[PDB]
């Protein structure tokens, strides 16, 4: 049961619950996704109009945010208001109702939304993509349900059970005093949640390299590359998408999106590119595979690297820090890649 | 009048050994000359529906005792329209006469109330 | 679709008294109002013609 | 279509076909659905599914043989096809299965397995497949508590209360030498496949006849199957029809071709000759429909099946079908009855003159066991040609004007109006 | 400009243009598909309206289907109306209007129709799956139009003149008169089409090996094998088909279909596995797989596959007899593998 | 009357030299008089639409052309509410005066009279 | 939906008097109609009140 703060004189908190229930998790494809959509609604004894009634009253917000790993619960509020928080969130974990109304009338609805919004993105179905052919079921979930693997009222409860454990979750507090905070956290339902065991694993995943996939869709065409980087190679790759994505690369505006998911076993690196139509697509991918395959960096971007790094003040427990200082060159070696939109006019790994 | 409080006045008779000896019986006996389990159909399927709570109620309803309904509520129209009653072999039985659509009234009626008066709380500075 | 859907008058007579979708079970009892009907034509076309003995 | 038939106590027929590539020998009861009863409904379905069986399979896999069996209400088949010279082996086979295998093929293990393989496909037919399930339904309810109104495969009921005992004792009734004809279709010749019959003997259930029972009566009735979850209206409508060798058979199949069938979803289809088209197009009243003429030994049903996703509708897709319908018996004009001729011998060609022998076999050994003989198209287009538009006219008079009406449906059809609604438009008003 | 027929004296009679414009020749993805839309429409001359009433009053109908390989104008008609029949479909490859209204009116509708009802069924979509992945541009190209790549009326105006020639069609009778067939072909407009060039290529395709592709489905899943076959290779996948499918082999009960797609430069062995529940999908191919790997066939299916594929009389253009007189045995090297449906708990080819 | 009726006698007229030269002059100041280029109207645009032709004509229509039709008419109804005329340089002009919509309408008819002639074909044995 | 959209009756009211979609052109003479209204109760309501002392 971790619990940490960072406090300051403002007006303004916000309390956050990462539990380690993300997509990696998920017993059954997208129940994750349902679980995080049925967090703030009823609950035993508060209702999800209450809720809100109440919390606005006070001058407060509530938000379940989906990730690859976590399933946060965060809320921002008055300073002041503090207890009262840390109780909503912990009951939430504690007694939600799982009502079979609710599941139809609000939940499904919700996820279909979700879906329906993202099914349009292309970058997104890659990055599923990507995922899915290098980490075959373990980080390798899609993210979001969608109806292909049925997922009932129960598989949501028992994943609930699965997931909202003590061992599993970690407090976190920005503008709250840390030793309060301990106190209502301990003085709250989030004691009382059985302390099972935390999926968290210590031990690299299994990865896959050579791999891909293709799917056709009526939109812009998307090529993108993945590749699974180790628990200490990661530092490079850091660097790797910054100086993709900054003017130090002759060919960042060849590239739409870049960047490293960062896991406390190890991570994914991906390079997306993206346009309306599939031949300024192939130009790029094939540009920019050749240059990597070319290896060269030398670390003009250590310094940028270690600034956007730093903009991301809220991981009360991120990644390697100073491992930066370290490697400075990168060749591309194995890589997964995969190809939506205009498939039958796009690259295949194997002329890349 | 609402169910919760038909059911609060009810409970209260009831749960109280005096009352529950003299009221029950007179209420058995007007049940039985009500006549709608000759029809073939249980008393919640005789709840007016047109209006809000009864329509949520009616949604939430699973599906398996909604076609149950369904079936009681046209062979009931048919057996009324031909001006007979049904072979006391299709009579609902008091053991079946169970209230399956109240906790879903009730549920609701609750849902609104609480709506109700968060519309229209007062604010004590 | 028929004539009697269509048509900007006997669509008001179709909706009203051909399609109407009736309660299969609704009794002689029903049959008052269009009784009414009957007695306030009755009314006024016999009283129209005494109207025009009347003084 | 040529014919050729002798007998010496088995009773075989053939037609011979030079450009055939295979042939087909097989034998073809006169009994089928409309010969059992409510109890041992299905026993039929049954037999072929045995027949069929995976282990008698591979025993005619094994010899380049490939087997076949259609149950149908009047008749029942079991065919089998090999190359034009292995002809003499399948008829070893035939002679084998059911001449020999009495207690081979109905082991507890083979026939558990088959029992519970037609349960599972009767199951999906009457899950899943609307149209067909439908139009069962339509003949159920036309003649209810009559021979033809049992499915042909048969109730899920009766199906899981059958034994083997029920298996033996439709064959010892039905499988018999006066209610059967030896097939032989494709390209072998006539005196060459019946001495191959001669070249064996016995008589191994022989002398006997089939059994007797009512005959079956229309009756103007509906069963509705509503189920608000399916995504369409499914229904089959029609008056009673024809039976095979009544005076009017070739003139009710005219009347069907007149109507015909049709799939809004194919450019051509839309275009069709038929004016019914104008009237349910402006809207789009039906995903597809067809009319047809059913015929029988008994009796016959003649009238149409549709599809429909336009559930708000319904009245004007029935009404405007039964107003065309009117016409048949009062305005039927002369072009629309030239046009079914054309189209009726068509639809006979595709019919009696497919590249393939099994379709020929049934329709040989079908035929022959009801009128004796196969009918060669040249006449059949003759008695088409001369139907005039009074010989319309007059039939419709009769079995269309002001007539009983059998309806079933299922689906989303909340839409389709009471019985008298529909019993109504098949007349019209007039001074 | 090969014209070929067998006499008989039938009522009925059957006219067939092949032309060797299927998929397979398809310069966009699915104009192939709208071209056959477009067959029978109107004609410079001949409105569709007019066709279909006056073919009826003769006694005749029309259609086009569409393979991997051609495009065929078929007509079913009665003997001695033979020359309208020829003159009706010369007409089609000649004097085809294109009026930009019918494409949006009759074309395109129709064809939303053929692919709204081919992507309910999940065999059809592995089917091109296989294709795809064993192939790449040529028998490899989708066979219906999905709009993922858009096609202008000019671009199916444009593939009519490249596949509409004397040089890449057959006129094919079937129940007709031969010499009569040859004279009328000769007097229609079919002779006066531009001499072209035959598309057929003589040579082997490219193909291949240990490819696979995932595609999420709701619905029931499907998991498929293709293997590319040689000309010569041919006769013995053709009689393992019908093994697999025959009650000669004990895992035909374990496979929905098994075929073989015969093309003049080859063709592609596909199996399919059907079924409601991913478990049973798995177990199934996976058996099949492995049973595979020891090469068994001893040829007990010969006879069965001379009969099953002796049920060809319809079709005047059939490949290579004689080479079923051999072969006794089936191995089961490197193939491609498909997974449609429950992906996530389907095989993968890793695995198999 | 039908458009393939008016583009018989007007093409007639067209084809001789002599009804030619006596006709169009009439004719020339029969539209200059009528006054709908004035409101920024083609004559195509005042053909009534309510009919089945007219739809089946302006559905077929060019989506650039429709979208410029669907301005001439708003402009046109707006300037006659104000009871005004366009700017002497917004009138269109004779050139720009163009039937762009008779070939559609001609297209439409054609195939109507077909249908109409094949929905009536009698036979001759 | 606003109650004059909604009620049974206003709803008549409103789809031919309050939101019924005019030509934006039409001009004065497009007035006569509403006037013929004018005169029907002008001569209905002079009507009745003379009729009351008519013989
Ligand atoms: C002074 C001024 C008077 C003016 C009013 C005149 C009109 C009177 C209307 C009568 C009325 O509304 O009574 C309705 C009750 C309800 O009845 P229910 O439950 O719906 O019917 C079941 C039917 O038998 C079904 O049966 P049915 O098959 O439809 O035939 C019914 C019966 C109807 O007779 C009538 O005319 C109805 C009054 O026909 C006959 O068999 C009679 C043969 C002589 O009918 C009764 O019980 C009547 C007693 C009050
Ligand atoms: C006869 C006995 C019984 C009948 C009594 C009732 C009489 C009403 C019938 C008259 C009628 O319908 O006339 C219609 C014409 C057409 O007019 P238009 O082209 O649409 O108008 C453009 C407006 O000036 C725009 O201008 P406006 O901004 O709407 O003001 C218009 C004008 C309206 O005057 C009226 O009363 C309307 C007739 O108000 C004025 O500025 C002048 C006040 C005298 O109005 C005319 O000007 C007549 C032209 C011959
Ligand atoms: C709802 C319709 C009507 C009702 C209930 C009604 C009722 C009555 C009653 C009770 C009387 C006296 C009856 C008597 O004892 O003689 C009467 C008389 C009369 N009514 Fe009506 N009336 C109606 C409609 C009409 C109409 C529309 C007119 C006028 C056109 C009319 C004209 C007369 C005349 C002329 C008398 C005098 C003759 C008589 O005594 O019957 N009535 N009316
Ligand atoms: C008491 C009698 C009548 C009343 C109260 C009445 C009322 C109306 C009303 C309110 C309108 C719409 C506004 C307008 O155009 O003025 C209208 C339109 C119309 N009325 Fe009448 N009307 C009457 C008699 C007639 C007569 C006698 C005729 C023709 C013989 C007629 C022909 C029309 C036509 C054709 C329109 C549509 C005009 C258009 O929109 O271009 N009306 N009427
Ligand atoms: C709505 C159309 C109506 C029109 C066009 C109309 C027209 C006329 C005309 C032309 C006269 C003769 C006026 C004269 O020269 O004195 C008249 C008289 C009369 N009208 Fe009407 N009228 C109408 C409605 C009514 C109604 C509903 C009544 C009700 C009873 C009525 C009652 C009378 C009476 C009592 C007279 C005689 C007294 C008089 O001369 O004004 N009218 N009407
Ligand atoms: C203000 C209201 C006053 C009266 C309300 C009463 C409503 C009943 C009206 C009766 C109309 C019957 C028409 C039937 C029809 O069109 O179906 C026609 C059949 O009509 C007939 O057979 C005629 C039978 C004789 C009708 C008796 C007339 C009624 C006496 C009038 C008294 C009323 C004041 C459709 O027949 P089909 O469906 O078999 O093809
Ligand atoms: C107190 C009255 C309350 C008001 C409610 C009005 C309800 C009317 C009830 C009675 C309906 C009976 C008459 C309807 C006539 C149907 C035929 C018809 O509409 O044909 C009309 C033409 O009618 C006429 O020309 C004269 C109608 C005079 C009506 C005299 C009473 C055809 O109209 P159509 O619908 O086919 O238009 C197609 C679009 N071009
Ligand atoms: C020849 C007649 C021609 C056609 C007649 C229709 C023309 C309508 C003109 C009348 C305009 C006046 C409408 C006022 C009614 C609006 C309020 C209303 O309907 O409230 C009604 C109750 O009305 C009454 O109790 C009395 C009816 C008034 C009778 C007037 C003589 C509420 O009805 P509500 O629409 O709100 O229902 C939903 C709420 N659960
Ligand atoms: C407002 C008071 C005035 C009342 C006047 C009474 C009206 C009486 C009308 C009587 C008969 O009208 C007549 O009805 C019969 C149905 O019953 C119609 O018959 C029609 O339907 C019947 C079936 O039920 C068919 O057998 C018949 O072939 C067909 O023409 C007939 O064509 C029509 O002409």
């Amino acid at each position: 049961l971790t619990v940490s703060a960072r406090d300051a004189p403002t007006k303004i908190s916000t309390l956050a619950v990462k539990v380690h229930g993300g997509s990696r998790y998920a017993t059954k494809d997208g129940v994750a996704h349902l679980l995080n959509r049925f967090n703030f609604q009823n609950t035993n004894t508060r209702s999800a109009l209450k809720l809100v009634r109440e919390s606005e009253l006070l001058g407060g917000t509530f938000k379940s945010t989906l990730d690859r790993e976590y399933i946060t619960l965060k809320a921002t509020f008055l300073k002041d208001d503090l207890p009262y928080y840390v109780n909503a969130l912990a009951d939430v974990l504690y007694k939600t109702a799982f009502k079979p109304h609710e599941l139809t009338e609000s939940v499904l609805p919700a996820a279909r939304y979700d879906y329906a919004v993202a099914e349009q993105c292309p970058v997104k179905s890659a990055e599923d993509q990507l995922y899915a052919i290098t980490f075959r079921k373990g980080l390798g979930n899609p993210l979001l349900y969608d109806g292909v693997e049925r997922v009932s009222l129960q598989d949501i409860k028992d994943f609930a059970d699965k997931v909202y454990t003590k061992e599993n979750l970690e407090v976190s507090g920005e503008n709250v005093v840390e030793a309060d905070l301990k106190r209502f956290v301990d003085e709250s339902l989030l004691s009382t949640l059985p302390a099972g065991k935390s999926l968290v694993s210590k031990s690299e995943p299994k990865f896959f390299l050579g791999e891909e996939n293709r799917v056709r869709f009526i939109g812009d065409s998307v090529a993108a590359i993945g590749i699974p980087v180790n628990k200490a190679s990661l530092a490079q790759y850091e660097v790797l998408a910054n100086y993709l994505t900054s003017a130090l690369s002759e060919l960042s505006g060849l590239i739409s999106s870049a960047k490293l998911d960062k896991f406390t076993d190890g991570g994914l690196f991906t390079l997306f590119v993206r346009d309306q139509d599939s031949a300024v697509v192939s130009s790029n991918i094939k540009k920019i595979v050749a240059d990597l395959k070319k290896g060269k960096d030398l670390s003009p971007a250590i310094n940028y690297t270690k600034l956007k790094n730093a903009v991301q003040n809220e991981s009360v427990s991120s990644p390697i820090e100073l491992n930066f200082d370290a490697v400075k060159d990168f060749k591309l070696g194995k890589f997964n890649y995969v190809a939506v939109g205009d498939v039958s006019n796009l690259p295949y790994l194997d002329e890349l | 009048q609402s169910f919760t409080s038909i059911a609060r006045i009810g409970d209260y008779i009831l749960k109280s050994p005096v009352l529950s000896k003299l009221c029950v019986p007179v209420a058995n006996q007007f049940i039985n000359l009500a006549g709608y389990k000759k029809l073939g159909l249980k008393f919640d399927d005789l709840i007016a529906e047109e209006n809000p709570i009864m329509q949520t109620a009616l949604r939430r309803l699973p599906e398996d005792e909604s076609y149950a309904r369904a079936y009681r509520i046209i062979r009931a129209h048919q057996t009324e329209l031909t001006h007979h009653l049904l072979p006391r072999n299709e009579w609902i039985k008091a053991q079946e006469d169970v209230p399956y659509l109240l906790p879903y009234i009730l549920e609701a009626e609750a849902a609104a109330k609480e709506k109700d008066e968060l519309d229209n709380i007062e604010v004590s500075k | 679709m028929a004539f009697r859907k269509s048509n900007v008058y006997l669509s008001l007579v179709n909706s009203y008294i051909i399609d109407s979708p009736q309660p299969s079970s609704i009794n002689y009892w029903w049959n008052m109002g269009s009784l009414l009907g009957l007695c306030l034509v009755i009314q006024i076309v016999t009283g129209i013609f005494m109207a025009m003995h009347y003084s | 279509a040529e014919v050729t038939q002798l007998s010496n106590g088995i009773v075989v027929a053939t037609e011979h076909n030079p450009s055939a590539h295979t042939a087909s020998v097989g034998v073809v009861f006169g009994s089928g659905a409309a010969n059992e009863n409510p109890y041992n409904n299905g026993v039929s379905n049954l037999w072929k599914n045995i027949f069929l069986s995976k282990e008698n399979s591979a025993v005619a896999a094994k010899e380049g043989l490939a087997l076949s069996s259609n149950i149908s209400r009047d008749f029942q088949s079991y065919i089998v096809s090999s190359l034009p010279g292995s002809t003499d082996k399948s008829l070893d086979f035939l002679n084998q299965s059911f001449i020999q295998q009495k207690a081979n093929l109905l082991s507890s293990s083979n026939f558990e397995a088959t029992k519970k393989s037609v349960l599972k496909q009767v199951q999906d037919f009457e899950d899943n497949d609307h149209p067909n399930r439908v139009l069962e339904h339509l003949h159920s309810t036309a003649f209810q508590n009559t021979p033809l109104s049992l499915p042909t495969r048969g109730t899920l009921e009766s199906l899981e209360n059958l034994v083997v005992a029920d298996l033996e004792s439709f064959a010892n009734n039905h499988f018999l030498n006066s209610n059967a004809v030896v097939v032989g279709t494709g390209n072998i010749k006539h005196e060459d496949l019946v001495n191959s019959i001669e070249s064996k003997n016995l008589s191994l259930q022989t002398g006997t006849k089939p059994v007797l029972k009512k005959k079956a009566a229309f009756l103007g009735s509906e069963v509705r199957l509503r189920d608000d979850t399916l995504p369409k209206a499914w229904i089959s409508l029609a008056v009673e029809g024809e039976p095979v060798n009544s005076p009017n058979y070739f003139v009710a199949k005219l009347a069907a071709q007149i109507f015909g069938s049709y799939n809004a979803f194919e450019p051509a289809s839309r275009l069709q000759g038929i004016k019914l088209l104008d009237n349910i197009q402006e809207y789009q009243l039906c995903d597809n429909f067809n009319h047809f003429s059913l015929s029988y030994k008994d009796s016959g049903l003649w009238g149409f099946s549709t599809a429909t996703r336009n559930v708000t509708m319904i009245d004007d897709l029935i009404h405007f079908t039964l107003k065309q319908w009117n016409r048949l018996t009062i305005s039927v004009t002369d072009t629309e009855v030239e046009r079914a001729k054309s189209l009726l011998k068509l639809q006979l060609g595709q019919l009696y003159e497919s590249g393939n022998p099994v379709n020929d076999a049934n329709l040989l050994g079908a035929e022959v066991l009801i009128k004796g003989s196969k009918l060669s198209l040249g006449e059949a287009f003759k008695k088409i040609d001369a139907i005039t538009v009074k010989d319309v006219k007059a039939w419709a008079g009769k079995r269309l004007w002001d007539q009983d009406i059998a309806i079933a449906g299922t689906g989303q059809i909340e839409g389709l109006l009471d019985y008298m609604r529909i019993r109504s438009d098949m007349s019209m008003m007039r001074w």
